[PDB]
This record gives structure tokens, C-alpha cells and sequence, in this order.
RNA sequence: AUAAUAGUAAAGAUGAAAUAAUAAUAAUAAUUAUAAGACUAAUAUAUGUGAAAAUAUUAAUUAAAUAUUAACUGACAUUGAGGGAUUAAAACUAGAGUAGCGAAACGGAUUCGAUACCCGUGUAGUUCUAGUAGUAAACUAUGAAUACAAUUAUUUAUAAUAUAUAUAUAAAUAAUAAAUGAAAAUGAAAGUAUUCCACCUGAAGAGUACGUUAGCAAUAAUGAAACUCAAAACAAUAGACG
């Protein structure tokens, strides 16, 4: 039946929620299914939603509530963040593992926990990754000092040898500036679902 | 009833009350005793 | 009926406050037995400040000590135990209100049931 | 004994009218504990220098204007200065939202009350309103 | 009655249940006398409401007019049941004079247990005389 | 939380709106001035560079340099905006 | 006299109502700014101003009753200029 | 340096974005920011001036439930335990 | 309001001024300390609750009150002439009470005049207890009851859901569809229908006179005619005007 296509169907498919796209609190993972189109389709301002989408959007990517409102308008934001911050931390290639003594979730009435990781990472700790220049020990990534460091769509704890002070107290609320290198030393995951990365300022 | 219809009716209440005011020991000498 | 009570008794002696209270507790706990009457809890309170200088006939008072007494009682008991409160010189504030037993038969102080504990036996417990 | 522990600068601010008051807190050094407790808290005060803006000069309605209140606020200052109370803290009080009560503040704020206001330990207003209470006039149709 | 109990109690039940509570716990003296005497004080009329009482009087009530067990609305329970109220609501008002709305909401009552007498005269004419008979009236 | 709807509008406009431009430079420079001059006497060498610059913004004329477009918008789009019910 | 000596005015701070503010010596002009933000959320000013006149119950009431529907018209109000703010950003 | 207001301090676990660091993304924050809330009736409260004086005005007054933001039913009982505590001394 | 403290020449009032139980007999402002009445800030939306008048400081007593289930009664219902009871403010009769307010009265202003609007003294009255009386724009200017009809958004309560979700119910409130309507607009009624009661039949004269009944009284109800006009009224329209 037609029923049974709607159900089926792409709408159907994304899951509904009701939380806000403006959301000044904590942000420690994914809010809002992203939804891209292709170049053609938002050309002639097509998402594959109820309506057309005003064309004063020019971004491929979207995040969106209700199909259509009693405004007249679909309660949407023109923003996909989030699949870059996964790409990125993709890239930095850390994999996440329990701090705590158990077995990986992936192998082996609901519970709605998040099961280990959220799926930013599906990746397994036991690899190394080889290079022109030779197999690769330390993880080199540019990152932001806020005060805490900006690495890579993630912020994370930070530890050095000494604390240098000439790039510091010259600029002492102006760090955010200046890109520092960093060595992630690992990435551990809480109950909450924040990814809790260790970083070490390099210089 | 208007307002202004109303004030037609409310100056013949007066008028009333000012005749009864003025009739008052007339109206007093016509009840006692008859 | 269960009739919570909350007296604010007079503290003239420095060294000793309570006594007074004390006093009062075994009248009023005396009354109420004595009258078909079940005191339930005599809860004690601080001896908490008062927010403004209260003043009985002749008197004035900056600091009380304060109680809780839960009893159970006749209407007409309650109302004579009221105007005995308000009649004594040692007390400042006095106030009961009732508790309603229509649904529960043990039913705590109010403070005990903002705290968490509905009936007393979870006090116990 | 007679210490002065502290000053009080209080301020009524009618439509009409403004009267400022330096007064003295006056403790006394040297009896049941809760009586002496209570003498602590309410301790007695002496006025030492009344002021109402006529006392300035202005007559009649100038006097529940903005500048007469700030002339007189400015008085009441420079008395203080002279008259020597300025030993000890100040405690500035104010009622009834006048014209005059923002002259007053104002004063405080610039050079005309410049010795006063380093004494000035707190501001702290109280202003009477009722709940209830008795009936007021008519409200006048003009 | 100087042993009555409210919140639909019996005072020679609660004693049973008592002496098998205690039986139970041995099984598993003054105390327990001074703790028994407690609940019945609880438990009696005469620290309870009025509300209590008026109840009792109309379950009474209820089981005398009763033309099988379950009756309740038997036109001349339902007056009976009325009466009750209505006797209550009396004394209320020869307290308390000025209290209007009760007067009147006394007057609806009365009219009310009229009505429902008419309709039994009607139905059942018998019945209807009996229940009046009893009812005084 | 508690939504307020309003009933049917002739029209949603806001009576003035502000634009919220910036303050003035000369002026800032001004008060700047005169902050300094409370300290310091009345016109000693620390606000030397501060009276020059006052001067410079405000030689051609008193101020240096001399609208938000919402009741178009709210104009535009009450009759979308609005839970009016159907024709 | 001793035990009244130790309670060293510590009733004098909490007895005292909210219309009352310690000032910090480098500026006095904000403890006063401060005082008058605490009067104006309390209401002192604007009911002083009230109870100098009777005004009947029911024209009070009345009163009252067009300040609330002032008071919903407003943020009604700004709810919608909200939505239209949202509009125009989105493109809308 | 540079004061508090103009500087957004993103916590440890969190995720952030490019438009996070910006001015607008503060100004956003600005914009946009209890037991009797819990479900338990006000009225077990009357001899607790403590957890009562939370939702009165610095004065005494007791605060408007736009602004206490409770059920109509649980502000009204909240009311009539606050008047009940003033009645007494406490409070 | 009285008294004390210390303190100094004005204070209070108004558009601006004066008169007054204001003040060189030492006030006003301030700080205390007594007394007296009468009112009830926030919360508050009269939301809600009450038959309507009404009704928001606290407590207690007695009375009445909601929903859903279970059981029972078996049309016992609806409306309601006459009748009955309650019925704001003012008013009246007793006996208390009398701070503040305040008809009247007197005085000061204002004004050509000012039997006013403003200010000052301020008596009845407002307050309580016991009554009388039974009217108000007593208004939603809309009698009560039942069956029914298209949507949306808000709250409120009920049930289920696997306590916090999205659902089913009701209830109210706000926008409307249809329909009705002189239109304004009404919107689950001012719609579609049925039942019962009250009331209207041009304007003036008139809710007047006479009569009767009731009241301590003021008054309340009942309620005509002659005489005289072709008028009189409502919704809306466009102006002019403020
Ligand atoms: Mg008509
Ligand atoms: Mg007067
Ligand atoms: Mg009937
Ligand atoms: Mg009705
Ligand atoms: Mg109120
Ligand atoms: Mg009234
Ligand atoms: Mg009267
Ligand atoms: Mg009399
Ligand atoms: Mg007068
Ligand atoms: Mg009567
Ligand atoms: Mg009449
Ligand atoms: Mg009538
Ligand atoms: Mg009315
Ligand atoms: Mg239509
Ligand atoms: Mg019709
Ligand atoms: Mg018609
Ligand atoms: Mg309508
Ligand atoms: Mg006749
Ligand atoms: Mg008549």
C-alpha cells in the first residue's frame, strides 16, 4: 500500500525530534540529522522536504525540526557542522578506546545509552600508520589555545613541560590566534557522550 | 437606550424629584388626618 | 483529627534557652493527654532569630526558640489548647492547622513531608 | 559614657519640599542579657543639623525644585564639614522620590559632597507604603 | 455511643485484628495496652469530624431501608439518605442564622426528598406511607 | 513556557526602530579629555596627545562622521507569519 | 552583657529589609545606581505614586486589567518579530 | 587582556565550530539563558522561610509566575504558604 | 493623636496662592514610646468559586462543592404564572464606634460672576451588632433546558503509553468556516431545531396622575387617560470638526 512506501520513505526515515536548533549549552555530540542535497537539486531549491527552501540558502547542507509549521515556514538552520568534526577527527586518527577495564561494544528491554562510541569513530586501536618518511609514532595536529586547547572541531586537555612564557604572556587573552602544534596522546570516551581528548603542546 | 436618549429620562427623574422636594409639606398636610 | 502546632516560645535565660520550651512542650503534651488527645511528634526547631522585633503585651523579643507538636485531638480541644497558647506570656507565635486524614491515617510533621518523608514510618525506618 | 558609634544622613523627598538630617548614633558604653541586646540594636540618635530648603532662601514653590534641593544638599555638606562629624562612618537614608531626592544624590556624587562620601559606608532607603490602611484623598479632577 | 469508631471501623474487629497481630509477632504488655489505647483515640468519633459521623448515620441508614443489600437508590433509601443531610444541615443553620447559602441549600434538599417522596406515592403507595411513617413525618 | 498569540492586526510594525549605530569618535575623545583633566589640574602634559587628536577629528566639523529595514520585513511577512485560520 | 558582647551586631545585618546596599568606596554613583534598579524592581516608586488617591475598586480593577492586556499584547508582539527576524535571516 | 564578556570560554568535553569563536555567537549566548518545580505541593514549605524566601523579591514581595515560571495550581499554593509563613513569625 | 529626645526657622499647600486645631507658647523633618480605629502590598489573572448580589492577610470549626469507576433506582425529568428566599451603593431605626476619607455647612482661592472644578476646617455618612427596605449601566445591555454542526491554537483535568514521552478524551479561553444577521458582529450562540416562562407593539405626555398594597420613613410595586406631533430610533457610510 502507500502506507507502507511512506513508511519506507526518506522522510519517514529521518528520525523526529523536537530539541532546539538553538542550543547555547553543551554541545557534546550531534543534535539534528544532517541533510545534504546535490548541486542540481538545490539549484532548483529542492531538499527533498515538504517545500521549497528559500533561495537565499546557498549551503548544499541543512538541519531541520518540522517539515511545516503554523508560521508557513519549515523550522530549519542552513549547518552541517557536525560530519566535519567527524571527518576531522577522523583525519587526526586517534582511536577511541574505554579507559575502563571492558570489552569493545561492537562485538560480542532497550537501552537508549549511547553504545560506546556514538559512530564518529569505528576505528580500532591496534594500528600503526606508515609514511614516506617512515611509520608515524606521534600524532601531529594544529590546534588553538583558548586560556584548554581547540584542536581539530574538539577541544582537549592540555600538558607541556614548562609553560612557555613568551608566547603566552606576550598575547595573554589573544592565544586563540596563534596556531600551536599538538600531540594527542589519546582519546577516551565518558557516559555522557564527550569525547575526552589529551593533548601535549609541541614548540 | 443612547446616552443621549438616556439624558431625556434622566432630566424628567430630576424634574420629578425637584416637584416632590417642593410638595413636601403640602404632600404632609394633604396625608395626616384625611 | 491530626493537628500540627508551631509555637515560638520566649528565651530569657542566656545560658539555659530551652527550658522554657521544655516547660511548655510538657504542659501543652500534658493538656493534650489528659483531653482524649494522642501527641504523635514533638519535632524541635533552632533557636532561629526572628525577623523583625516581635513584641507580646508589655515585652519584646528579637531571637525565640522554635517547635513542632503533632497531635491528634477533639475540634473543641484543639481550639481551648490554641487560647491557652495565646493567652501565656512565654510564647510569641503560635499557630496550629490541621492535617487531613481523609486519604492517609500516618501522616508526618510538615517539615518531615517537604524533606521527603510522608508518613512517620519512614522517619523510623 | 556617650560614644558616638556612627552618623545617619536621612533625606525626605515630597513633591513640595526636601529635609535633610544629620543625626549621631549615640551608644552609650555601661541588666537582663536580651534587654542589652535589644538597647544594641536600636540604638538612641541626636539631631545635629536639621535642614529644609527654605532654610536656604527659597520661598514658596521654588522650594520643591530640583537646584534648591541640590543648594541645600550642598549646605547640609559643607555643615558637616565644618561642624566636625565626619569622625566617624555615615549612613545614608532617603523617602518619598521628589525631585529633590535626585538633586541630593547628584550633590553626593560631585565635589559638593567630595569629604562625605569616603565616610559613606552604606545607602539604604525606606520609603513608607501601606497595605491597607487608611483611605486616601479623592483623586482631584482638575 | 462511647466506644465508635470512625473511617469505617468497628471497635470489636480492630481488637481481634490486635490480639492476631500480636499472635503473629510471638509466633515470629503495658506498652502494647497504652499503644492500643492510642489508636482507638485515633480512631474514635468523638476526636473525628462531624463528616465522619454524618456518614456512619447515613450507611445506618442505608442498611434499615435497605429492600435488598446492595440498595442504595431504593426511592425511599434515597429519602432516608436525605434525611440524614437534611437533620445535619438543620442543626448547621440554628448555629449559624445569616449563613444563607446553606438555608438555601438546605430548602433544595428538602424540596429534592419531596419530590422523591411524591414519586414513590406514585409508584409504590404502601411503601411510600411506611417510609414516611418512619421517617416522622 | 507560556506562548502569547495576538489576535488579528491591521499591521505588525514596530513604531520607531533603532538602527544601534556605534558612538561617535570626537565625542569619546572628548569625554576621554575630560575624564583626564578631573585628574591631574587642569591642563598638564599627560593629555598632551589626547586634546591634539580631539583636535584633528574635529576640525572640518563638530562630529567626524555623519536606517534598519525591519517594518519591511514585518510587513512583508504578517500575513505568513500569522495563525490566521483559513478563508 | 558578655554573651551580648560576642553577638557582635549579627541580628543588625539580617533584621535589616532589601532597601539597603553596602557601598564600595571607588564608587558610590553605581551603589546608588544599584538602590534605584532594586526600587524600580520592587515596585516602591510607582506604588507610592498610587496610594497618594483613591481610585474606586471596580475602576482599579479595570485598570489592572488593561495593564495585563498591554503587557500580553507586547510580548505577543515580540514573539512575532521574532519569527519575522528568523524569517529574514532564513531567507523567507 | 581583555575582560569575560567578549570571550567565549568553550567547555573541556564539548564539540566546537569556526562561528563559535565570533562575536555573534556570544551575542546568541547572551540572548538566550527547583523543588517546587519537582512536584511537591508548596504548602509542606510554610515552616521553612529558607527554601520560601527563594521565590520573594530582595523586599519581601512575592514574584509573578511569568517571572517564577510555575504551574498556575503550584504558584498559588506557593502564594498561599508564603502568607501563611508571614502570618507566623518565621518568615 | 499624645508625650519625650535632641535640633533650627520656617512649615504645609497649589497651576500660582492664601485660609486653617501650622509655627519663635519652639513647629515641620528626624528618632523613640503609647493608644485608637479602620484597611488588607506583592502573589492576581476575579484565574477560579458562588444562584445572582458577591468573593483575594492567616488559622480553626460547621455546611456545600469536581472527575472517573462499581452498584442501585427505573423517566422520579424540563420549564415554571401565582408564590418564596437572597439581593451592591445610598437611605432609615436602635446601641456601640469614629483613625482616615467625606455629602452638607463655613472659610480661602479661581473667576466678569463661581451657590463649582482646586485648597482648608470638616458634621451626617462610611465601621461593627441587631433590624427595615428590595432597588442599580443588579450589564454578557444577550431568560432556562435539551439534541445537533466545520477547523486551528492555547491552557486545565482525566485515562492509557514504555516516572516523561507522544497519544486518545472532556472542559474552558482565543482566532475563524458554515449559518444567521439592518449591519456592527454572533460562532458552539445572535447558527440548525424542539420545549417552557418573562416581556414589546410610534413619539411625546409617563413609569407621571389617580387608586390600592407594603414600609419607621425616604420610597417600592401596581399603572392609566386627555392633550400634541409625523415623527421617533438603530447599524453603517463619507465628510467637517476636536
Ligand atoms: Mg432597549
Ligand atoms: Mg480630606
Ligand atoms: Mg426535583
Ligand atoms: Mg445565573
Ligand atoms: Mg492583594
Ligand atoms: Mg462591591
Ligand atoms: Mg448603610
Ligand atoms: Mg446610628
Ligand atoms: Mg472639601
Ligand atoms: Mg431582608
Ligand atoms: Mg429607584
Ligand atoms: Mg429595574
Ligand atoms: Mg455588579
Ligand atoms: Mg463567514
Ligand atoms: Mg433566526
Ligand atoms: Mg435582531
Ligand atoms: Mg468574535
Ligand atoms: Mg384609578
Ligand atoms: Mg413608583
Amino acid at each position: 500500500t502507500l502506507a507502507e512506501l511512506l513508511g519506507r520513505s526518506r522522510i519517514a526515515q529521518v528520525a523526529n525530534n523536537h530539541k532546539p536548533l538553538t542550543y547555547t549549552g553543551k554541545k557534546f555530540h550531534p543534535t539534528h540529522q544532517i541533510i545534504e542535497t546535490k548541486p542540481s537539486t538545490l539549484y532548483r531549491q529542492e531538499w527533498g522536504l515538504k517545500s521549497a527552501i528559500p533561495s537565499k540558502i546557498k549551503s548544499r547542507y541543512l538541519v531541520y525540526n518540522d517539515l511545516d509549521t503554523l508560521e508557513r515556514i519549515t523550522t530549519f538552520e542552513p549547518r552541517g557542522g557536525t560530519q566535519w568534526n567527524r571527518l576531522r577527527f577522523q583525519e587526526m586518527g586517534v582511536p577511541i578506546v574505554s579507559n575502563i577495564g571492558r570489552q569493545n561494544p561492537f562485538f560480542k528491554k532497550f537501552n537508549t545509552e549511547i553504545i560506546g562510541t556514538g559512530g564518529l569513530s569505528y576505528s580500532l586501536p591496534g594500528k600503526l600508520k606508515n609514511s614516506p618518511n617512515g611509520v608515524i609514532q606521534r600524532t601531529v595536529v594544529p590546534g588553538r589555545i583558548l586560556n584548554l586547547a581547540a584542536i581539530g572541531g574538539f577541544v582537549a586537555d592540555v600538558v607541556f613541560f614548562q609553560s612557555p612564557p613568551s608566547s603566552f604572556n606576550s598575547m595573554g587573552d589573544f592565544i586563540r590566534m596563534k596556531t600551536f602544534l599538538f600531540e594527542i596522546l589519546e582519546a577516551s570516551m565518558e557516559k555522557n557522550g564527550s569525547v575526552s581528548m589529551h593533548a601535549r603542546l609541541l614548540e | 437606550d443612547s446616552v443621549m436618549r438616556k439624558r431625556k429620562k434622566k432630566m424628567k427623574k430630576h424634574k420629578l424629584r425637584k416637584r416632590r422636594k417642593r410638595e413636601k409639606a403640602e404632600r404632609r398636610k394633604l396625608s395626616q388626618g384625611r | 483529627m491530626l493537628y500540627e502546632l508551631i509555637g515560638l516560645v520566649r528565651i530569657t535565660n542566656s545560658n539555659a534557652p530551652k527550658l522554657e520550651a521544655k516547660e511548655l512542650s510538657s504542659t501543652i503534651g500534658k493538656l493534650i493527654i489528659q483531653n482524649r488527645g494522642v501527641v504523635r511528634d514533638i519535632v524541635p526547631m533552632g533557636i532561629r532569630y526572628l525577623p523583625k522585633i516581635m513584641k507580646k503585651d508589655q515585652e519584646k523579643h528579637f531571637r525565640a526558640y522554635h517547635f513542632l507538636m503533632l497531635f491528634d485531638s477533639s475540634a473543641a480541644v484543639q481550639s481551648e489548647i490554641l487560647r491557652t497558647l495565646k493567652k501565656d506570656p512565654r510564647v510569641i507565635r503560635s499557630s496550629i492547622v490541621k492535617v487531613d486524614l481523609d486519604k492517609q491515617l500516618d501522616r508526618a510533621s510538615s517539615l518531615h513531608r517537604s524533606l521527603g518523608k510522608k508518613s512517620i514510618l519512614e522517619l523510623v525506618n | 559614657k556617650e560614644e558616638v558609634v556612627k552618623y545617619i544622613l536621612h533625606g525626605k523627598f515630597t513633591k513640595n519640599n526636601t529635609h535633610l538630617t544629620f543625626s549621631s548614633v549615640v551608644e552609650d558604653k555601661n541588666l537582663t542579657y536580651n534587654d542589652t541586646m535589644l538597647y544594641y540594636l536600636n540604638l538612641p540618635q541626636k539631631v545635629k543639623i536639621s535642614l529644609s530648603t527654605g532654610c536656604l532662601g527659597f520661598r514658596k514653590a521654588a522650594r520643591g525644585e530640583y537646584e534648591a534641593a541640590f543648594q541645600t544638599s550642598g549646605r547640609m555638606f559643607e555643615l558637616i564639614k565644618e561642624k566636625n562629624m565626619l569622625n566617624k562612618d555615615i549612613e545614608v537614608v532617603m523617602d518619598d522620590f521628589g525631585k529633590g531626592r535626585a538633586a541630593f544624590i547628584s550633590a553626593l556624587v560631585g565635589k559638593e559632597g567630595a569629604s562625605v562620601v569616603k565616610k559613606v559606608v552604606k545607602i539604604s532607603d525606606a520609603t513608607k507604603l501601606k497595605f491597607g490602611g487608611v483611605r486616601s484623598p479623592k483623586m482631584r479632577r482638575l | 455511643e462511647p466506644l465508635v469508631l470512625s473511617k469505617g471501623y468497628n471497635i470489636e474487629e480492630v481488637d481481634k485484628f490486635l490480639a492476631a497481630i500480636e499472635s503473629a509477632k510471638r509466633e515470629r504488655i503495658e506498652k502494647l495496652e497504652d499503644r492500643r489505647e492510642a489508636i482507638l483515640r485515633i480512631l474514635s468519633m468523638r476526636n473525628s469530624e462531624n463528616k465522619n459521623a454524618i456518614k456512619m448515620a447515613v450507611e445506618l441508614a442505608r442498611k434499615e431501608f435497605e429492600r435488598f443489600p446492595g440498595d442504595t437508590g431504593s426511592s425511599e433509601v434515597q429519602a432516608a439518605c436525605m434525611t440524614v443531610r437534611i437533620q445535619n444541615m438543620a442543626n448547621h443553620i440554628k448555629e449559624h442564622r445569616k449563613d444563607f447559602a446553606n438555608t438555601r441549600n438546605l430548602r433544595i434538599l428538602v424540596q429534592q426528598r419531596q419530590a422523591i417522596l411524591r414519586y414513590l406515592k406514585r409508584d409504590n403507595p404502601e411503601k411510600y406511607y411506611w417510609t414516611i411513617q418512619k421517617l416522622g413525618l | 513556557p507560556p506562548v502569547y498569540r495576538l489576535p488579528p492586526l491591521p499591521r505588525l510594525k514596530v513604531k520607531k526602530p533603532i538602527i544601534r549605530q556605534e558612538a561617535n569618535k570626537c565625542l569619546v575623545l572628548m569625554s576621554n579629555l575630560l575624564q583626564c583633566w578631573s585628574s591631574y589640574g587642569h591642563m598638564s602634559p599627560k593629555c598632551a596627545g589626547l586634546v591634539t587628536e580631539l583636535k584633528s577629528c574635529t576640525s572640518e566639523s563638530a562630529l567626524g562622521k555623519r536606517k534598519s529595514n525591519i517594518n519591511y520585513h514585518a510587513a512583508r511577512l504578517y500575513d505568513r507569519i500569522n495563525g490566521k485560520p483559513h478563508d | 552583657a558578655e554573651i551580648a558582647r560576642s553577638s557582635v551586631e549579627n541580628a543588625q545585618m539580617r533584621f535589616n529589609s532589601g532597601k539597603s546596599i553596602i557601598v564600595n568606596k571607588n564608587n558610590p554613583a553605581e551603589s546608588f545606581k544599584r538602590l534605584n534598579r532594586i526600587m524600580f524592581e520592587n515596585n516602591i516608586p510607582g506604588d507610592k505614586r498610587s496610594q497618594r488617591f483613591y481610585m474606586k475598586p471596580g475602576k482599579v480593577a479595570e485598570l489592572k486589567r488593561s495593564q495585563r492586556h498591554r503587557k500580553e499584547f507586547m510580548m505577543g508582539f515580540k514573539r512575532l518579530i521574532e519569527i519575522v527576524k528568523d524569517a529574514k535571516r532564513k531567507g523567507y | 587582556k581583555i575582560d569575560q564578556s567578549l570571550s567565549k570560554k568553550l567547555p573541556k568535553g564539548t564539540i566546537y565550530d569556526p562561528f563559535d569563536f565570533s562575536m555573534g555567537r556570544i551575542h546568541l549566548d547572551r540572548k538566550y539563558q527547583d523543588i517546587m518545580k519537582s512536584g511537591a505541593n508548596p504548602l509542606e514549605f510554610y515552616a521553612r522561610p529558607r527554601i520560601l524566601s527563594r521565590y520573594v523579591t530582595s523586599t519581601g514581595r512575592i514574584q509573578h509566575r511569568d517571572i517564577t515560571g510555575l504551574s498556575a495550581k503550584n504558584q498559588r499554593r506557593l502564594s498561599k504558604a508564603i502568607r501563611r509563613c508571614q502570618a507566623i513569625g518565621l518568615m
